[PDB]
């Protein structure tokens, strides 16, 4: 009711715990499962979605509340991951060659971003703070950078000649560009094919959990080299069949949801802060 | 009250001084006082105790005077005195118990039991003599509206309260800024916690404030102030304010910064201590304003630098503390404390005889509820019952 | 916030006014000006965006803060409008023929919406309360309605025969359908080229301003026939040249922003909140 | 105090009664009292103090007695008496001024000036006689801790406060729900405003509650309760709670629904009035709880229906008022009121002689600050200076 203003909340250290709200949340919340195409390929069962829905129903989720979304691969899914369920579980297959992209994908959907437009060829752009990144997304993101000095002359690059621009991204579906802060950079991007946005990492996103299937711990959702935070929403499982993976996800859905929380930026309380 | 105290004091003197072999000159004045008491009480009927399980006792006084003619007291003298003293001590104990279990909203300072009302008559004022106890002295001073004074060791001025305030919070409870405190008895332990360690705070400083409003003014107070709140310095899983969920608190303690403890009276700074720890003196105050700061260490070793990342997740939560103990103080109102037994006496008497809850005190004489809502009527009734309990403990 | 949104805020009626926050707002905000293609065509300058940015700089905005987005026309812009900056000023050209489409676009961008998906092919949908509408967007949105009764049989229509349906929209880019409340309806929509969502108008969107270039006051952002609220964010100007229009927008940017409230910008750029 | 009052009372009686031509039997008792005053005061030296700009004055009393042999008073007798009376009146006025400009934090009820301390000696107690004024009567009664009462027409009990609470808010400040109030002096004007007119509220009812805590208990209070708050019924531009921006208020007044005024003492309900507005009695209370509901009128004429749309923008905001005026009450503590001049006299004397701010009262004797923080020490000092001000106003 008092939207758009922060008020202190006081609580006594002896208030009685409410009962478990897990059953009510499962009843009144939707769960979107994101899996690669090859998972459905290897399952081969036409009615597998219905079977998993019934299994979730045995786990307490009402029929039709759980959604099963499909994506081709990590690179294509990364073009614009749009997660709209209350709870999102993204199954991500591991690949040694795609490690950074995997990280990028995680860094794109495990955190909340406030993104403004970027108009290259008309503005020079700085990255103000640690949280100011440039998120480029599209069919093919190729980004080249020319750092300017205080006199606007490029450093190791000629503003007139784009060919001398230092190159940071080549044919990427998603790329997070972090440049030196306090330096104005001219940018060259395939605007017709990729869009770049000036984004601020506001904070973690709590309704999305990425389960990495096979591999080891490789995700890095923070640009700082000295931190590789393995949060509770980044899980990892060893596998040989996708059916076992899905059965594990259904069986331990309580643990998955416990590691997740309702999107704070969303819902009525966060009204006139950013969204809703 | 003065008459009841005089009876009790005379009896205590008689118990302590009327002993075999003692010079009569040691007791002469006491014997005169005792004989006066006997003369005054002779021929008077009293009834004590008709509330709760307190039994009905009837009291009749027909006693002989003690002799005056001996040079040293002998066994006969002591025995006669002892019989009379035993009866009188029983009567005083029962009158005190009868008064301690009664309360009144209107005139709670005035006597409530029938026996004390009878003893307030002029025909008993002759019994009155040396009123030297702090409680009876305060009673007499309060009657004349002179400034009273009760000295307390570890006064129980703060009602028990273990709560917290979150100034920054989110449903996941992982980037929290706020304060948690225990205000219990004579101690205030307050801790300000920032999960980001003031990474994004202006000038890398997070300000914490804590105001405790005492229900009565305290004077000549000795205070121990220690930098850390050990009560809020260990990992803890805390219920949320509405209790719908629990959150985690993994404190790492940094020393508080710009510690400013103000003791205020009527919202004005009477005493103020800036970065002072150990023993301090608050001469007159009704409020304690503790303001401290979490200052992010400008220089860190690799371990320290690792504790506090630039952004979430924050696994180590920077906490600054403060502990404030009131060792001794003076209050114009009666209060419970660690050394006296007045509250314990009154509560024990009210529990032993199953005294129904009254219109003044909370059930069970709960001290937290009593000092939380310490109203003037509660204060008057409490001073009455505490004075009666101090009179009773002289004999019982 | 959320643990204190339902807590009161108390203020004294003598608290001294703070200084103007306009300069700070411009220093920390982003401005998005939306104009039609004809505007850029008529200006016929390749450095007009730079001119506008520099003029805004004279008006206090930093260099790379004012952004320019072009749309073909009102009907095209209404397909998934994307409001990007903190302050979004839309120069909407007036047409005596596109009146309802102007009103629908203004309704969609000047109010906040909470939208859920509809399955017209399976379920029969009804509009619960006066705020419950249907919003259909697509390349070609044609919507036909069959009202039903408590026995599910249609009235003036047959569920099997779509041809009898009482058509409400044809060849539309954005349409806001408002049917009688409490009546179950069966819908035929071009699901191939049209997406229909069950939406609720939560409230105003205060960071979007609509300047109607030319024309009269014809906007109707409210379905109720008895009310046509003209708000601070529904401006109207008279024009002969687009350069004068943009000069007027730049010069009175103080007044325009002062007529808009910040903190209304969502994390996403959509005109609606999508909830599964 | 009683002696100073007796001096002033004797001087006032002498001024009123020692008049040309009057029977000596009219003044016989007064003449004996006056001569007793002369005899008691003769041979004594007083110094009224030099605090602030108040000049140090020395007083020496060597006066003859007033004659007792006349049958009727004549002009010579009256002038002879008037010389002595004038000197005595000047002395009493200076003593009262010296007392009024002084305060202490320990015994604020005790004399603070040298002259009043000297007058408290036993030798001056002979001067004491009829103590019949309200303030001196209350002074004597409370010196014995007997139940006192001051009667106040329009007691200035509420500290000035013009505030508002918003229960529904957002940065646009165009759909606001809350209350605004002025608690000033003896009046409370409160108003609950809902911008949507309870369009989406359950039952289309918006409940508003306003709680006012009195710093002192009032008894036998006569109060007018009018439905509307004329102070909050016109368009206003109101600062925001943090002062960041302003918001528009465009009230349209609807009659409050289910009006319930509770008068409470120590959290217990003493008086309760429902949908009553003429004149009500609150017999004993320290808190006022006002409940009033905005009920959306189910039936509306086209104009009324137009004013209240189903959804935003809301331009005519439904406001329900309330006005509570305490016309008369009784308080056991001294209070500023509309009729008495005690506060004005004390403030005037402190301002005229530029008295430095003391440790007890707020600067300038500001009544809002005083009544906000009405502590027992402040109450004692205030009763002392108010009794002295009344004694002074008997003469000046
Ligand atoms: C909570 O759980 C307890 C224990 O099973 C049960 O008595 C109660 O009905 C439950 N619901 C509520 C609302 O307390
Ligand atoms: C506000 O404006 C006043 C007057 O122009 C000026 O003195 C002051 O420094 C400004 N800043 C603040 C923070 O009040
Ligand atoms: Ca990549
Ligand atoms: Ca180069
Ligand atoms: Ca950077
Ligand atoms: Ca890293
Ligand atoms: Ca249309
Ligand atoms: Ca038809
Ligand atoms: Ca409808
Ligand atoms: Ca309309
Ligand atoms: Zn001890
Ligand atoms: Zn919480
Ligand atoms: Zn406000």
């Amino acid at each position: 009711q008092n939207y758009g203003i922060n008020l202190p909340i006081t609580g006594s250290m002896d208030t009685a715990y409410a009962n478990s709200t897990q059953e009510e949340t499962f009843l009144t919340s939707t769960l979107c499962l994101y899996y690669p195409t090859e998972a459905a390929t290897e399952i081969n069962d036409n009615s597998w979605k219905d079977t998993l829905s019934q299994l979730f129903l045995t786990k307490g989720w009402p029929t039709g509340s759980v959604y099963f979304k499909e994506y081709t691969d990590i690179a294509s899914f990364s073009v614009d991951p749009q997660l709209y369920c209350d709870y999102n579980v993204v199954l991500m297959k591991y690949d040694a060659t795609l490690q950074l992209d995997m990280s990028e994908l995680a860094d794109l959907i495990l955190n909340e971003w406030l993104c403004n437009p970027m108009d290259i060829t008309l503005y020079y752009y700085q990255q103000t703070d640690e949280a100011n990144k440039w998120i480029s997304m599209g069919s093919s993101c190729t980004i080249k950078v020319c750092p300017l000095n205080t006199q606007t002359l490029g450093i190791g690059c000629l503003t007139t000649d784009t060919a001398t621009f230092e190159e940071v991204a080549t044919a990427e579906k998603l790329v997070i560009t972090d440049v030196v802060d306090g330096v104005n950079h001219k940018l060259d991007v395939t605007t017709a094919t990729c869009t770049i946005r000036n984004c601020k990492k506001l904070g973690p996103r709590e309704n999305v959990a990425v389960i990495q299937v096979g591999g080891s711990d490789v995700l890095d959702i923070t640009a700082d080299p000295t931190t590789a935070p393995q949060t509770e929403r980044m899980m990892r499982i060893n596998w040989k069949k996708w059916w076992q993976v899905f059965y594990t996800v259904v069986d331990y859905v309580n643990q998955i949801i416990q590691a997740m929380s309702k999107r704070s930026r969303s819902l009525n309380s966060a009204a006139f802060y950013y969204r809703i | 009250m003065d008459v009841l105290y005089s009876l009790s004091k005379t009896l205590k003197d008689a118990r302590d001084k009327i002993v075999e072999g003692t010079l009569y000159s040691n007791v002469s004045d006491l014997i005169q006082q005792f004989n006066q008491m006997i003369i005054t009480m002779n021929g008077n009927e009293f009834q004590t105790g008709g509330i709760g399980n307190l039994p009905i006792r009837n009291w009749n006084f027909d006693f002989g005077l003690l002799g005056t003619t001996l040079l040293n007291l002998d066994a006969n003298y002591v025995e006669t005195a002892r019989n009379t003293i035993d009866y009188f001590v029983d009567f005083v104990d029962n009158v005190c118990m009868d008064e301690m279990v009664r309360e009144s909203q209107r005139n709670g300072i005035a006597p409530q039991s029938d026996s004390l009302r009878k003893l307030s008559g002029i025909k008993f004022k002759r019994i009155n003599f040396d009123n030297s106890s702090e409680y009876i002295e305060n009673w007499n001073l309060q009657n004349r509206r002179q400034r009273t004074g009760f000295t307390f060791h570890k006064p129980n001025i703060f009602p028990y309260s273990a709560s917290f305030t979150l100034n920054r919070s989110q449903p996941a409870h992982d980037n929290l800024m706020g304060t948690m405190w225990l205000n219990a008895g004579s101690e205030i332990q307050v801790a300000g916690f920032d999960y980001s360690c003031a990474i994004n705070a202006p000038a890398n400083i997070q300000q914490f404030e804590h105001i405790v409003q005492l229900r009565r003014v305290l004077t000549t107070a000795t205070i121990t102030l220690l930098p850390d709140a050990e009560r809020f310095s260990f990992p803890r899983v805390i219920n949320s304010a509405d209790g719908a969920t629990t959150w985690y608190f993994n404190p790492v303690i940094l020393r508080p910064n710009n510690v400013e403890v103000e003791f205020l009276l009527n919202g004005q700074i009477i005493n103020t201590y800036q970065a002072r720890f150990g023993t301090i003196i608050a001469r007159n105050f009704d409020t304690i304003r503790l303001s401290f700061q979490l200052m992010r260490p400008p220089n860190m070793t690799p371990a320290v630098a690792a504790l506090f990342p630039n952004a979430q997740p924050f696994e180590h939560h920077a906490t600054v503390g403060l502990t404030l103990r009131i060792e001794s103080a003076v209050c114009e109102s009666v209060l419970a404390d660690a050394s006296k037994t007045m509250l314990a006496n009154v509560t024990s008497v009210r529990q032993e005889y199953a005294i129904p809850v009254g219109p003044v005190f909370p059930p069970g004489m709960n001290w937290t509820d009593l000092i939380t809502n310490y109203s003037p009527s509660r204060e008057d009734n409490l001073q009455r019952v505490f004075t009666v309990a101090s009179i009773r403990s002289m004999l019982v």
